RNA sequence: CUCUUAAGGUAGCCAAAUGCCUCGUCAUCUAAUUAGUGACGCGCAUGAAUGGAUUAACGAGAUUCCCACUGUCCCUAUCUA
RNA sequence: GAAUUUGGACAAACUUGGUCAUUUAGAGGAACUAAAAGUCGUAACAAGGUUUCCGUAGGUGAACCUGCGGAAGGAUCAUUA
RNA sequence: GGAUAGUGGCCUACCAUGGUUUCAACGGGUAACGGGGAAUAAGGGUUCGAUUCCGGAGAGGGAGCCUGAGAAACGGCUACCACAUCCAAGGAAGGCAGCAGGCGCGCAAAUUACCCAAUCCUAAUUCAGGGAGGUAGUGACAAUAAAUAACGAUACAGGGCCCAUUCGGGUCUUGUAAUUGGAAUGAGUACAAUGUAAAUACCUUAACGAGGAACAAUUGGAGGGCAAGUCUGGUGCCAGCAGCCGCGGUAAUUCCAGCUCCAAUAGCGUAUAUUAAAGUUGUUGCAGUUAAAAAGCUCGUAGUUGAACUUUGGGCCCGGUUGGCCGGUCCGAUUUUUUCGUACUGGAUUUCCAACGGGGCCUUUCCUUCUGGCUAACCUUGAGUCCUUGUGGCUCUUGGCGAACCAGGACUUUUACUUUGAAAAAAUUAGAGUGUUCAAAGCAGGCGUAUUGCUCGAAUAUAUUAGCAUGGAAUAAUAGAAUAGGACGUUUGGUUCUAUUUUGUUGGUUUCUAGGACCAUCGUAAUGAUUAAUAGGGACGGUCGGGGGCAUCAGUAUUCAAUUGUCAGAGGUGAAAUUCUUGGAUUUAUUGAAGACUAACUACUGCGAAAGCAUUUGCCAAGGACGUUUUCAUUAAUCAAGAACGAAAGUUAGGGGAUCGAAGAUGAUCAGAUACCGUCGUAGUCUUAACCAUAAACUAUGCCGACUAGGGAUCGGGUGGUGUUUUUUUAAUGACCCACUCGGCACCUUACGAGAAAUCAAAGUCUUUGGGUUCUGGGGGGAGUAUGGUCGCAAGGCUGAAACUUAAAGGAAUUG
């Protein structure tokens, strides 16, 4: 059974850049994903990504631009005080000067970069770079 | 995949994208409705209605055309039977199983599917209780079982 | 995945089962179990002190060859047995029988060192004096 | 390996109701034990339905000890028919 | 209002036994290890000279032998021809 | 009710049968007082805390109580228990886990010193008392600072930059000294003062105090790890060394030593524990095909975990912050020229681009509760008109009743989460200031006319649970209208409950009146039910199968038998022997009995959860896959406990007992031959009714989900093909052919990828480490042993240690 959806996601991803596409399909559609691929977007890691109306959960189909070397999830989705946000990116981020890890704070879906501005935390959803 | 074989099949229905429609039908819910509870009371199930529906009358579904799907017809017309169809056949078959059982009693298969038809009827009743659609108590005995389906 | 289950509710069985696992951890155990104060012939203490009953010459094991000065000692805190080595040339003609001498681990925490079979200790002083002393004649065994 | 009359004591078991020596040796119980038990076994002369070993229950059977009990005794006295 | 004294609750403690915990002696028994040397055989490793191994069962100075079913980790990835 | 200072099963009487638990109760253990804190420095963690502060308990063991505000007090008493002192033998008396000190204990821990000067406490009290506390003694616990020598002189040697034709060599600067000379100093010893309660030491300081027999630094080590001898003498598998690998058997780089050398140094070694190293406990973050390790299989409770959707988007207002820019001068101003360029500050508002962040509104959207304000509408009393119609339309008038609206206060259906605070002891820790001469420290101090003063301080961070307060609502839970016992309200009845003020006062009653609770009635309303998961279950449809149970049918063979024909061998083997045979063996013929088995067809084929399942037919119930515009709508994934099934053997009995055949017997073989080979044969081999619960129960590879690659077969199903083949004429139909497509047993190639490799489409998507989840392993032995428990008729199964021992055991591959 079907359990993080937005890890699939990610996966999917993830495994269709490596293997040299410029393109992917993603079942199913949950808006965290949506959400997760905007700020993933916001970057550039994607480029154009269209949802299609299936009349159930949805499909997406996300057009891949190079760049990108993991897209990751975090499960379970652990509670991140705002100075443990320092040590994630710490831990799970390639360098000082770049990549992402986003969030979901009561303050919606954001990178870290932004909930750092925002002062804001909760949840962590993976990261990016 | 399956519940109690190791079965990975993926033989289901594909229902269209189209709430509406179809634009050849011209019968109106008020109509279709009649014939369901028409059939309803020459004692039929939900699932063996919407098959001569979509059979012989040309209905392709229930829940476009009339907006509401079978079984809560039934209900609303007081033909809502006393326990649901799965729960039912379910029920209904673990008799049969035990029935051969009682006779056949080296058959250690039987005993086996017996087991397994058992497991998925509590599993569902216990759902049905959850919902509260069988009383807080109820459940599944073997011994008054045969009488439950009649 | 990864064969540990990863709930964000699952704290008590990765608690427990390392509690759990814990065991196969020799040193844990042995902590655990106080293996130290039971069944070692010291308390655990680093040191103890016996009685010299006899001399005795144990053979070395393969592939070596000599006769290994040592002493069982009767350890005065607990009666126990065990017999230790008599380190550096000759100076198991420092300790006598009924002397009374400190004994030390050989460091290897318990085992057995070298090619000396049994012996899992050392003597240290005798007569209470040191026998590194004796031996470079820098000190003196007062007398019996 | 060998002598001999057919073969040459296996599984067990034991100073056992089967052991001479013997009041066997060790351990145990006691102040003290030719007694009892647990062990040992080149066992005079144990041993497999001439049944061997085990064995719960049972016994007016033989035997050891403990507790209780007590004129059995120390040590006798008194009463009734 | 002292000695003295009735009952009560509190209740140390004594006798006898039970139990749980932590320790502990023991004739004798039965193992392991140091251990690589020795005696008897040669079980395994080469098709190890009876392919090896597994479970079970019985048997034998000793390793082991034999039955039934299994595995290949075999000594065969192989006979549409 | 008693009792207590008071609550309370605290105790009692009476009454009920309740209270805790796999979210681990209860019980056991602790070499357990709890906390502040300590050791270990990537992070996460690991281990420790008797011990300076707080809390707790206890005063040899227990219990009891006197006094008092306070004690169940012990430098208080009473008793028992355990100790034990004095005695004139009658009696009497003690309680150091206070300070010293003694014994004992042990590896392990100091003076029976001085004092109230300080810090503080007590009392009737400025005074008295204080083994509180302070002082000194013993003190290499731990920590700080750092002497054991410094600069010359010269003779060779030369770093000698050269001159330069040569032992011709300038002039400082290293190094060697049984060569030289002047300076320096506190360790000490000690006048003094200082210090002190009195002493002592420290600081300060006269008189002394240096040249090698001192003012003489040690502890380890010198094969590797690992820094430093292939020098010498000694020993000869001895003595001995060696954490580990190893050194020693007459040329020992490893023993015993001399020499020299290395490392740390007022210190270094050893033992024991513990942390790091250890990604060898793995949350971060391990491993499980073959190295240790996936339960034989399926079900299943607890646990963990669980598809997608409900305000999305648009447009405004508002003041915020890092860079453009340039003015201005501290300051090292740089390629190195002159009027040329590398950290510091000022900056409001430009519309001059950018990013960003706080607060408000509008877009159907401040809802929900409450209160305050402003009052419409609304019936209402009373005076007035109009009507091609009593139409109550319009106005003013009396007092009720407060839609909407504005503001302000409380407001999560119920949670988790997260932000910000508050309430928070000191010390310790992080850390700002401060020149204890530095430092560990300490919390001091700093300035001046220093002849009657001035002056900054003693910050800050901390805290990772829980509670309290607060901003947030993404994520994750949860509640709610379905037989409407639905929501809202300026509709209105009700019967219940409470009564503020008004009837003088107080009290009873009752009426109107008001509010709550509730029941109806009336009105307003878009009246209320999300998808239909390449999740799951259920129905249905035609299939498919060596899936299962009972019954039934068949096949030849094997053995045996009756009868049979014929005559000397037959058996068995590498070769034999034991054996059978003129009561005719063996071979042949007819015939019958019995029990097992199910050949060939049979395959990299099918079915089942696994074990396993193969002659026929009848009955019996089951099953996947497919098909499906059918149905229910999260009902599910995995699973401690618990349960079904579970090869062969084995066990309890009955039946059966052909064959083969454990035990046994025999013939050979061998040195032996309990064997292998041959012969006979018990049990067993089959079945029924009970057990057993294990196998290399194997793919030595958990399950569900998703993703990444190429090809050809084949099984089941379905779709498409003016394809083939079949008749008496070429329709249906059957088989077959091609393409497709699900779902299978597998195979092939590949290698982006993985691995130690063997190899792997998973064993991949893993230091770019997280989809959910169950189980197991943590060097080799000891050992699947002992012990306890449990199930079993038994055999045994399940559960399952430690002492000790040991440097490898082990995998894959390579070359011999
Ligand atoms: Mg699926
Ligand atoms: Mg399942
Ligand atoms: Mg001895
Ligand atoms: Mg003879
Ligand atoms: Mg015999
Ligand atoms: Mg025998
Ligand atoms: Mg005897
Ligand atoms: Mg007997
Ligand atoms: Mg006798
Ligand atoms: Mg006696
Ligand atoms: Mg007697
Ligand atoms: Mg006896
Ligand atoms: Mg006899
Ligand atoms: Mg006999
Ligand atoms: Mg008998
Ligand atoms: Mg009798
Ligand atoms: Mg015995
Ligand atoms: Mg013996
Ligand atoms: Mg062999
Ligand atoms: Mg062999
Ligand atoms: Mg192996
Ligand atoms: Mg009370
Ligand atoms: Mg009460
Ligand atoms: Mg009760
Ligand atoms: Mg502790
Ligand atoms: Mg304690
Ligand atoms: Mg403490
Ligand atoms: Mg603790
Ligand atoms: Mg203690
Ligand atoms: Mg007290
Ligand atoms: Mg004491
Ligand atoms: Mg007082
Ligand atoms: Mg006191
Ligand atoms: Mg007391
Ligand atoms: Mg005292
Ligand atoms: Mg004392
Ligand atoms: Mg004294
Ligand atoms: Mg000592
Ligand atoms: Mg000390
Ligand atoms: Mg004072
Ligand atoms: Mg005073
Ligand atoms: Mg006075
Ligand atoms: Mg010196
Ligand atoms: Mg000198
Ligand atoms: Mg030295
Ligand atoms: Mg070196
Ligand atoms: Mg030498
Ligand atoms: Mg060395
Ligand atoms: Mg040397
Ligand atoms: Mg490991
Ligand atoms: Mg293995
Ligand atoms: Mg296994
Ligand atoms: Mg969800
Ligand atoms: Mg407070
Ligand atoms: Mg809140
Ligand atoms: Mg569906
Ligand atoms: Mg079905
Ligand atoms: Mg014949
Ligand atoms: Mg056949
Ligand atoms: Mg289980
Ligand atoms: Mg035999
Ligand atoms: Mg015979
Ligand atoms: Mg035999
Ligand atoms: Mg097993
Ligand atoms: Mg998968
Ligand atoms: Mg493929
Ligand atoms: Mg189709
Ligand atoms: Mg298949
Ligand atoms: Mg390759
Ligand atoms: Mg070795
Ligand atoms: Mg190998
Ligand atoms: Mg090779």
């Amino acid at each position: 059974t079907r359990s993080s959806v937005l890890a699939d996601a990610l996966n999917a991803i993830n495994n269709a850049e490596k293997t040299g596409k410029r393109q992917v399909l993603i079942r199913p559609s949950s808006k965290v994903i949506i959400k997760f691929l905007q700020v993933m977007q916001k970057h550039g890691y994607i480029g154009e990504f269209e949802y299609i109306d299936d009349h159930r959960s949805g499909k997406i189909v996300v057009q891949l631009n190079g760049r990108l070397n993991k897209c990751g999830v975090i499960s379970p989705r652990f509670n991140v005080k705002i100075g443990d946000i320092e040590k994630w990116t710490a831990n799970l981020l390639p360098a000082r000067q770049f990549g992402y890890v986003i969030l979901t704070t009561s303050a919606g879906i954001m990178d870290h970069e932004e909930a750092r501005r925002k002062h804001v935390s909760g949840k962590i959803l993976g990261f990016v770079y | 995949g399956r519940m109690h074989s190791a079965g990975k099949g993926i033989s289901s229905s594909a229902i269209p994208y189209s709430r509406n429609a179809p634009a050849w039908f011209k019968l109106s819910s008020e109509s279709v409705i009649e014939q369901i509870v028409k059939y309803a009371r020459k004692g039929l199930t939900p699932s063996q209605i919407g098959v001569l529906l979509r059979d012989a009358h040309g209905v392709t579904q229930a829940r476009v055309i009339t907006g509401n799907k079978i079984m809560r017809i039934l209900k609303s017309n007081g033909l809502a039977p006393e326990i649901p169809e799965d729960l039912y056949y379910l029920i209904k078959k673990a008799v049969s199983v035990r029935k051969h059982l009682e006779r056949n009693r080296k058959d250690k298969d039987a005993k086996f599917r017996l087991i397994l038809i058992e497991s998925r009827i509590h599993r569902l009743a216990r759902y049905y209780r959850t919902v509260a659609v069988l009383p807080p108590n109820w459940k599944y005995e073997s011994a008054t079982a045969s009488a439950l389906v009649n | 995945g990864k064969g540990k289950p990863r709930g964000l509710n699952s704290a008590r069985k990765l608690r427990v089962h390392r509690r759990n696992n814990r065991w196969a951890e020799n040193n844990y155990k042995k902590r655990l179990l106080g293996t130290a104060f039971k069944s070692s012939p010291f308390g655990g203490s680093s040191h103890a002190k016996g009685i010299v009953l006899e001399k005795l010459g144990i053979e070395s094991k393969q592939p070596n060859s000599a006769i290994r000065k040592c002493v069982r000692v009767q350890l005065i805190k607990n009666g126990k047995k065990v017999t230790a080595f008599v380190p550096n040339d000759g100076c198991l003609n420092f300790v006598d029988e009924n002397d009374e001498v400190l004994l030390a681990g050989f460091g290897r925490k318990g085992k057995a060192k070298g090619d000396i079979p049994g012996v899992r200790f050392k003597v240290v002083k005798v007569s209470g004096v040191s026998l590194l002393a004796l031996w470079k004649e820098k000190k003196e065994k007062p007398r019996s």
